[PDB]
């Protein structure tokens, strides 16, 4: 009978354990990316004065 | 914490007073060393603290004896060198810290450096008695051994970090 | 009395031009009269800024009364230069200001108080001394004082650090200042027991660019194989890039450790003790007594970690026999030891006082272990960027 | 000799060691870790004392 | 795959019992047991010995992950070495 | 607008296709405007080419001062890497291909090479350096494109090179690339006889709106996918050759850094330069980038798989 309170409640909390834990690999990974920027962004650098 | 805090505390004291501080300060750097177990720093201190201001802290002199002991460790002259004087404020309030200290730490002592214990073992260990014994063994968990006295002490994102970090590392 | 009017010129030169020489003349005679206080009097033209400094060496020009009250007073006093304006520009007159802190050491060592000075001074040292607890000159002085007031837990901010960038400084260093202040360390790390720690100082030392023979050297030698065979297993072999005059002069000097690592492999304490009234002069030498001890300790090492993987439980008073357990009771306070001195995979099996080899410590199979390699993951990394950075510098080099 | 095994000498019977891959290789990894990373402090040092340019002169 | 499609499918589920709640549609029992079934066996595969020979894989990985690199650290000090050897090493 | 590059004005491309402005300086081509159809079947048919080397006809243009790869791919094909001018015998492709392709209004002409060397690259070994060079001073313009399939496997990114190589009598000017590379043992010798004869093309990429939608929600339902890696279960004994390659890998520097010749330099033959130090370098970046893959997969799926919430 009549679960929906439960069953509604409880599809964002399974969401939410996924969110998290994948979200933190993803920033993990995106402050990787952002030194993949410094790193590139320098080698540039290295090349603009090279010229 | 009051051991490392009181222990920082009597080192600036002697580190101020002169290598030359109060025998009390002596007394309760000792005290907080054995509240540490601290052996060799303690022995630098004696090798570094005025002998005649030593003695003029004769509680210091006690808790040398009692740092002789934990230098050795036969655990009921331990106690009694514990136990020749109890001065509150440079001494006993600390030598109760330390005797309890002494209690975890002979305590794992019995339940995992023994497999088995005499039971008068840890009554040398803290001063808890063999009754005192087969109740810790019952309340800790422990199993009791009679007619053997071999009493049986029971034994009881960030990976995306790392990972990321091999990467820019590589990924330079 | 024309040592009053330095004031003006200094303010002239301080927030001015040059200050090195400003600091380093005092040309003055060098060794003056009362002046010299008056110099103590009229010569901080600002503040107790870079050239106080200046003070402090005209107060030194006396060397009369070196370590006398002063030894504290005018020692908050340079703390003074060394707390208020010590500045970052610690090194205008680099040597002169170093062989000046030198002078506080040996009026100090000479008299009253090698306990406080760590701290006091170590202000403007760091203000020398950048990242590692970097050994500019006082260092050795301060490991000398550590070891007057044997009290090397201070330092231990400086000493647990490996330091690198050493703050030599070209000038304010001498090779000495290594040799002392590794040897201290060395000493302490043997008083402190992390003696592979003491092992890397002497071996580094040996093998660091050397032509003549010192009992620096010397006892470098002995501390380092002292770790070698009372700290190790048995005997450490020769380093990599090794001095050459050891072996032209300190190595057949070595006859203490010759003998040394034959009775380590001879596993004799008669022998042992024989060596040990022969070399009871280094025995004595440093309070470096118990060396024997040491050894006996590294023949009990040698005795149970041999007996280690060998067996699962054993007779103490059998092994009495075999690590020299002077009977299972005795031996009794020995496995005391193994369960005690961080010795052994076992318990005790007090029923029969039994002890068995486990070495389970870890799969890493608990995830704090993984991050003890994240932290090893910590050092090396961060080792290879800098190994980068200095290879890029060599790249920096001026080419051609 | 081929001894992979124990003993309980007190129990006076040998009992063959299992040849352990995994933590043996971590043994031998963090062996190396700890010997490199000495080393890598070493080798600051020794490129310190030769840009030092320290050497103990006889005299 | 499972994931993400899944994931859009499951917003679509959010908004879907909040439609079965009401929405259009009425009050559902497909949502009740299967959801219900669903959600609530969630987080799924969050077992212990599972994720114990999961943390086992970690070990393993960051091991010889961490070797590699440890490899290339030493690879640079060889270089640094070398342009040693080139600019400093006279031997 | 972004529809406005994917224009293939057949007239304004074949014009600076016969505009000949190399003859005129042979490092006219700065840009290399690509299609992903480079991308597109150059990545999965190096990669689906196992380790077989291939050959043949780009699809293309050119536009201001840039080359076009509207097309770069493989073939289930050998040979590539050591082939005396390999690609001509995959261009029967677009011999057929293009004809017919303006029969729906693909009025464009063959431009280029497509070609993959699985494992390890797109480009002209020593023999395809007689081919590249040879060709450009029969095909010119003419391009190296260099990706290599199974670094863009282990690194993340498209390391896109248009090597329009230096003709014979043209050297490198302020601008020769030259993309060094660490090469088997066939063509190294060689590519040291050749690796300052070409240079690289500015390559950008052009595409429509719809382009990114495509792209973006590709990635709004790959993104379970992305939980499923699922990237240690694909090499479970793969990386055990890795391994035991990769220290031999580090052995390659073993074998260029091993020597006893004191003298002055690599006084005998190119090592050279102490060596393969940086081969090995290389081929620990990329194998501990793997294992980052395989771990970073597998956890990542336990973070979102095993646990997330109810
Ligand atoms: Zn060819």
């Amino acid at each position: 009978k009549k679960d929906i309170n439960n069953i509604v409640k409880t599809l964002h909390e399974w969401c939410d354990g996924c969110e998290a834990v994948l979200l933190g690999i993803e920033q993990q990974v995106l402050r990787a990316n952002q030194y993949k920027e410094n790193h590139n962004r320098t080698q540039q650098q290295v090349e603009a004065e090279v010229t | 914490f009051s051991f490392k805090k009181l222990l920082d505390q009597c080192e600036n004291q002697e580190l101020e007073a002169p290598g030359i501080a109060t025998p009390p300060v002596y007394g309760q750097l000792l005290a907080l060393y054995l509240l540490h177990n601290d052996m060799n720093n303690a022995r630098y201190l004696w090798k570094r603290i005025p002998p005649a201001i030593k003695s003029a802290n004769s509680e210091l002199g006690g808790i040398w004896s009692v740092g002789q002991r934990i230098w050795q460790r036969d655990f009921p002259g331990i106690y009694t060198t514990i136990n020749a004087h109890q001065w509150s404020e440079t001494v006993q309030p600390i030598m109760e810290a330390l005797r309890d200290a002494t209690r975890r730490r002979a305590f794992a002592l019995v339940s995992q450096a023994y497999t088995s214990i005499i039971a008068d073992d840890f009554a040398a260990f803290v001063g808890l008695p063999v009754e005192e014994a087969v109740k810790g063994i019952l309340e800790q968990g422990w199993q009791a051994d009679s007619t053997t006295r071999m009493v049986l002490p029971r034994k009881p994102e960030q990976q995306l970090a790392r990972l990321t970090d091999y990467v820019a590392f590589l990924e330079n | 009395s024309a040592l009053e009017q330095f004031v003006n010129s200094v303010r002239q030169l301080s927030a001015q031009g040059q200050m090195t020489q400003l600091c380093e003349l005092i040309k003055s005679g060098e060794l003056l009269a009362k002046n010299l206080s008056h110099l103590d009097t009229v010569l901080g033209a600002l503040d107790v800024q870079e050239h106080s400094l200046g003070v402090l060496a005209v107060l030194f020009v006396k060397f009369s009364m070196p370590s006398v009250p002063d030894f504290e007073t005018l020692f908050s006093q340079v703390q003074l230069f060394i707390s208020t304006c010590n500045g970052e520009h610690i090194r205008y007159a680099t040597d002169t200001f170093a062989g000046l802190c030198h002078q506080l050491t040996n009026a100090l060592v000479e008299r009253k108080q090698p306990l406080r000075g760590i701290g006091i001074l170590k202000q403007a040292i760091d203000k020398m001394q950048m990242n590692t607890n970097q050994l500019t000159s006082i260092h050795a002085d301060l490991c000398q004082l550590c070891l007057l007031a044997k009290c090397f837990k201070p330092a231990l901010p400086y000493l647990d650090v490996d330091m690198m960038d050493i703050c030599k400084e070209n000038g304010a260093y001498d090779a000495k200042h290594f040799l002392c202040y590794y040897y201290y360390g060395g000493m302490i790390y043997t008083g402190l027991k992390n003696f592979e720690r003491a092992l890397y100082f002497y071996e580094q030392a040996i093998t660091t660019p050397a032509m003549a023979v010192s009992h620096i050297m010397l006892e470098s030698y002995k501390k380092y194989i002292l770790v070698s065979l009372i700290l190790l297993g048995k005997v450490q072999q020769l380093p990599k890039y090794t001095s050459q005059i050891v072996g032209r002069f300190i190595k057949p000097l070595s006859n203490a450790y010759h003998e040394l690592a034959q009775v380590y492999s001879t596993n004799n304490p008669s022998e042992l003790r024989n060596l040990v009234n022969k070399h009871s002069e280094t025995f004595t030498r440093d309070n470096n007594m118990g060396l024997v001890k040491q050894c006996l300790s590294s023949l009990y090492k040698k005795n149970i970690q041999r007996l280690t993987k060998t067996f699962l439980t054993l007779s103490l008073q059998d092994m009495a026999s075999r690590v020299q357990l002077s009977g299972p009771q005795e031996a009794e306070k020995y496995v005391l030891h193994m369960i005690e001195d961080g010795e052994i995979f076992a318990s005790i099996n007090q029923k029969d006082g039994m002890v068995s080899f486990h070495d389970n410590p870890e799969k890493y199979n608990n995830p704090a272990m993984l991050h003890n390699i994240d932290q090893e993951m910590l050092k090396c990394i961060e080792l290879d960027e800098r190994l980068k950075a200095m290879d890029q510098e060599i790249t920096v080099n001026p080419q051609f | 000799g081929l001894i992979s095994a124990r003993v309980d000498s007190h129990s006076k019977i040998l009992y063959a060691r299992d040849v352990d891959q995994r933590s043996t290789t971590f043994e031998k990894s963090l062996l190396m870790g700890k010997e490199f990373q000495r080393r890598a402090k070493a080798m600051m040092l020794r490129a310190a004392v030769l840009r030092n340019q320290i050497h103990v002169k006889s005299p | 795959s499972a994931i993400k499609m899944l994931h859009s499918r499951v917003k679509l589920i959010l908004e879907y019992v909040k439609a079965s709640e009401a929405g259009e549609v009425p009050f559902n029992h497909e949502i009740l047991r299967e959801a219900y079934a669903l959600c609530h066996c969630l987080p799924v595969l969050s077992t212990d010995k599972f994720k114990t020979d999961f943390y086992d894989q970690c070990n393993d990985v960051g091991l010889m992950a961490y070797l590699g690199t440890i490899t290339k650290t030493c690879n640079t000090m060889n270089q640094f070495v070398n342009k040693f050897n080139v600019l400093y090493d006279r031997q | 607008s972004i529809d406005e590059i994917y224009k293939y004005d057949k007239k304004q491309q074949q014009e600076i296709l016969a505009a000949k402005p190399w003859t005129k300086d042979h490092h006219y081509f700065k840009y290399c405007k690509i299609s992903a159809l480079a991308l597109l079947k150059m990545v999965m048919h190096a990669r689906s080419g196992g380790n077989l080397e291939v050959m043949g006809l780009m699809l293309g243009k050119v536009d201001g001062e840039t080359m076009i790869i509207m097309d770069s791919f493989a073939l289930p094909v050998e040979g590539t890497e050591t082939r005396v001018n390999a690609q001509a015998a995959a261009y029967e492709y677009m011999a057929a291909y293009i004809e017919n392709a303006k029969q729906v209004g693909r009025l464009e002409n063959a431009i280029g090479w497509y070609h993959s060397h699985p494992g390890y690259g797109c480009w002209l070994s020593g023999i395809d350096v007689s081919t590249q060079m040879l060709n450009q001073q029969f095909q010119e313009p003419f391009v190296a494109v260099v990706i290599d399939p199974t670094r863009t496997i282990s690194a993340g990114k498209v390391n896109l090179g248009a090597f329009r190589t230096y003709p014979k009598g043209y050297k490198p000017p302020d601008e020769g690339p030259s993309e060094y590379q660490t090469i088997p043992l066939n063509k190294i010798e060689d590519f040291g006889v050749h690796c300052k004869q070409y240079y690289a093309l500015e390559v950008s990429y052009f595409k429509s709106s719809l382009d990114r939608k495509l792209l973006e929600l590709l990635w709004n339902k790959y993104w379970v996918n992305t939980l499923s890696s699922s990237s240690l279960l694909t090499n479970a004994d793969y990386t055990t050759g890795q391994v035991f390659d990769l220290s031999e890998k580090l052995e390659q520097s073993e074998a260029q850094l091993g020597r006893g010749s004191f003298m002055l330099g690599l006084e005998t033959h190119d090592r050279k330069s102490e060596d393969k130090l940086a081969k090995a370098t290389r081929d620990s970046c990329k194998t501990t980038i793997e294992a980052i893959h395989g771990l970073m997969s597998q956890v990542i799926k336990d973070k979102l798989f095993n646990q997330i919430n109810i």
